[PDB]
């Protein structure tokens, strides 16, 4: 019944967005939150954020 | 007056 | 979908994505868009919203 | 054509029932539609049509 | 690359198919992102043919998982290599280890 | 009520400096600090490359013959190229390179404002004798994080497919840490300093970010329905040749509204319209229940 | 949880620490010396409330 | 009737042809989001069976109702990404198309 | 590179000694950055 098939391949490049789900190799999971600025980051003396 | 001190601490860059 | 937290909220509310939103009143928004006069009709609400 | 009404009738039956008969009534239509071709009439259907 | 490891990695990394591994020990003749093409040293290689042994780099395709699988090399033009060495890294692999 | 001011610029590298405060009162040191640590990551202006035609290549996702960098691996690498620009708020720069060896940032050709902080810096390697690689990278100005995902709302016909938009990472500031420490100037019951060290990546001078940054923060206290919508619709939505729609913008027709005003009289006695494309704007306009000559009397509301 | 390590880091008190003894008009003035890093959030204080 | 993976598609705008080479099939490297048409598709649907207002509203527009259906393969709603590949698969016996 | 500023402002005051103001519209940050330089003037100094 099929004379002809097109099959088209995507590429699509998602990064990461509120709702994904990340964890450690310890059993930890989680799910991401909000995404926050530099600015608001915790910082060391350093002035390096985390 | 509260950030008028600070736009008088700014006086000497903008 | 996936939930997260969104501390900032009041006990009464709940953060609801903007494409989930859309899609789920797409009637009520297509009658309040022909309602005040911002589409011609059904058919341009939905051209609108799509 | 069939608007709010059973079946629809052709331009000498609508002659019959117009008691002006045949080319006449087909001058009648052709100048209608054309009142409905141009915009202000025709804006609001024209987007039925996608 | 995990920062805190356990020495598993390299194993899981190289004994899965996703690394390419070096079939004999030489020298890198040609480094593309395509392919990678090594001179074998003559101790190991056999009396017919001479031979060099060249590795066809799978490059951007369809996972199983809807995700990408695709192969870098972590060589570089004219570099020793030995037998059983990484030529290229597959996805979600450091330098012969597993970084996942 | 003594206003601070600065002292001493010390730039210890390229990369980065640190620079001070002297009169700083009582606790104003962390007020004015961390308040300009964070215009100072936040909002500054920036060069960073953002559209990228490479020789032949239709997408980031293949690789080109002669370079054993995957295309995806060149944009990444130019993204982390660091330039400055002078009167220019965009420049496209041409690089071109061949034979075996690294190509850098100084194998670009040089523009009147292009300034290449990092001439070592990798863009992608050369593994073949006979193999080349041009393309156009375009640098524009902006400020922030603008991506890649968001730069596509806009529009408006990026059909050169060979060209490749990459994430803008404008912003000269990497790291910015602030430390107070008493300052004591000869005659003073008690002073702080302000020691803000920042990391940048050269395209920003000290005394500049520190200065735009405090202009910026002073800045925020400066305060404390009938007709058819086809007719405004532009030509192009007619999907007219290329030859017919050429003539009505030349003969000032922009828009619908502007075509169906004309009449066929009009239009024959133009230069450039014949028989043939007065029948295909009729046929055009016909099919949307459009014509010629329409009057609509009213051109235009506002 | 979070909130009530919160509140229990918050309510507590500690032997002795900045304003220890001391008195204020109110809570007002007590979080206004609090902020200001002259007292201590946790400090044996007489206040008046009502 | 057999289905055709022409590019003529009723009913839509040269943005949305604009994609498509003269075949009909998206082109290799064309960055495409949710709606974009990737692959023409069309079957035949005759006789459409129209009502009196659709009738009037015809003869009123003068618009030929097409005797094809659009069943092009058109990108999921949501998913934005950019065409790496493109393969066509024909019965043995039957004329390859131009793209093909 | 023009900079925004706010163009919806409103204070709503309880009493007379009291006072809540608002600012609708401030750059990504800037609200943190404005509020708290302000408080600790507002406070401290």
């Amino acid at each position: 019944g099929v004379l002809k098939i097109v099959k088209v391949y995507l590429a699509v490049k998602r990064r990461i967005q509120p709702g994904d789900k990340m964890a450690g190799r310890h059993g930890n999971k989680g799910v991401i939150s909000k995404i926050n600025p530099i600015e608001d980051m915790p910082y060391d003396e350093n002035g390096t954020p985390v | 007056r509260a950030a008028t001190i600070l736009a008088e601490q700014l006086e000497a860059f903008v | 979908s996936v939930i997260t937290v969104g501390p900032y909220l009041r006990l009464h509310q709940c953060g609801l994505p903007k494409k989930m939103a859309l899609e789920l009143f797409k009637p009520f928004i297509y009658g309040k868009l022909e309602l005040r006069g911002l589409a011609t009709t059904i058919k341009a609400a939905k051209k609108m919203v799509e | 054509f069939g608007i709010d009404m059973n079946t629809d009738y052709t331009l000498e039956e609508v002659g019959k029932q117009f008691d002006v008969t045949r080319e006449r009534i087909r001058q009648i239509e052709a100048k209608a539609l054309r009142k409905l071709r141009h915009p202000s009439r025709s804006e609001v259907l024209r987007s039925f049509l996608d | 690359k995990p920062l805190v490891g356990t020495g598993m990695e390299r194993a899981v990394a190289v004994d899965s198919g996703v690394t390419a591994v070096a079939k004999r020990g030489g020298v890198v003749q040609y480094v593309d992102a395509s392919r990678i093409v090594i001179k074998v040293n003559e101790d190991e290689m056999y009396p017919g043919e001479a031979g060099i042994d060249i590795y066809n780099l799978t490059k951007y395709t369809r996972s199983n998982q809807n995700t990408c699988i695709n192969q870098m090399p972590c060589v570089s033009l004219g570099e020793p290599v030995e037998r059983g060495d990484v030529l290229a890294d597959g996805p979600s692999t450091d330098l012969g280890e597993l970084a996942l | 009520f003594l206003k601070p001011r600065l002292v001493d610029i010390e730039q210890v590298s390229s990369t980065h400096a640190k620079v001070t405060l002297e009169p700083l009162e009582r606790g104003f040191g962390h007020t004015l600090g961390n308040a300009l640590r964070r215009i100072l990551l936040s909002s500054m202006p920036g060069c960073a490359v953002t559209e990228v035609e490479i020789d032949g290549v239709l997408h980031e996702y293949s690789t080109k013959e002669g370079v054993q960098e995957d295309i995806l691996e060149i944009l990444l690498n130019l993204k982390g190229l660091a330039v400055r620009v002078q009167g220019k708020d965009e420049v496209i720069l041409t690089l071109n390179k061949s034979g075996i060896g690294p190509v850098t940032a100084a194998d670009i050709t040089h523009d009147g404002d292009v300034e290449i902080v990092k001439p070592q810096h990798v863009i992608c390697h050369l593994t073949d004798e006979n193999a080349s690689i041009s393309m156009r990278i375009k640098v524009q100005r902006g400020r922030g994080y603008v991506p890649a995902s968001t730069r596509i709302h806009s529009e408006e016909d990026e059909r050169p497919i060979g060209r490749l938009l990459v994430d803008a990472c404008y912003s000269p500031v990497e790291r910015i840490a602030y430390n107070v420490e008493a300052a004591r100037v000869e005659q003073r019951t008690d002073l702080d300093k302000l020691v803000i060290e920042m990391e940048t990546n050269g395209t920003i001078d000290p005394e500049e970010a520190i200065r735009r940054a405090a202009t910026i923060l002073a800045e925020q206290l400066e305060a404390f329905p009938e007709f058819d919508p086809i007719l405004l619709r532009p030509v192009d939505d007619l999907e007219l040749t290329v030859r017919s729609a050429n003539c009505l913008k030349a003969e000032a027709i922009h828009y619908i509204g502007d075509l169906v005003q004309r009449t066929e009289v009009e239009l024959l006695k133009t230069p450039n319209l014949g028989k043939k494309s007065l029948t295909e704007i009729k046929d055009v306009l016909a099919s949307r229940g459009l014509s010629l000559g329409m009057r609509l009397e009213n051109w235009p509301p506002a | 949880q979070d909130v009530v390590l919160g509140l229990y880091y918050m309510t507590r008190d500690c032997v002795n620490a900045k304003g220890e003894g001391m008195v204020l008009t109110g809570p007002k003035e007590a979080e206004r010396l609090y902020r200001s890093g002259l007292a201590s959030l946790h400090a044996r204080v007489k206040v008046r409330i009502t | 009737g057999p289905e055709e993976i022409t590019a003529d598609i009723p009913n839509v705008g040269e943005a949305a042809l604009s994609k498509l080479d003269e075949s009909g099939i998206v082109y290799i490297g064309a960055e495409v989001t949710g709606g974009d048409i990737l692959v023409g598709k069309v079957t035949p649907k005759g006789e459409t069976q129209l009502t009196p207002e659709e009738k009037l509203l015809r003869a009123i527009f003068g618009e030929k109702a097409s005797d094809v259906k659009d069943s092009s393969l058109r990108v999921p709603n949501g998913v934005s990404g950019t065409v790496i590949d493109v393969q066509v698969f024909t019965r043995d016996g039957v004329e390859k198309d131009k793209r093909a | 590179t023009e900079f925004l500023k706010p163009r919806l402002v409103d204070i709503e005051q309880v009493s007379s000694t009291h006072a809540k103001v608002t600012l609708e519209p401030l750059e990504r940050g800037f609200g943190h950055t404005l509020g708290n330089a302000l408080r600790r003037i507002l406070l401290s100094s």
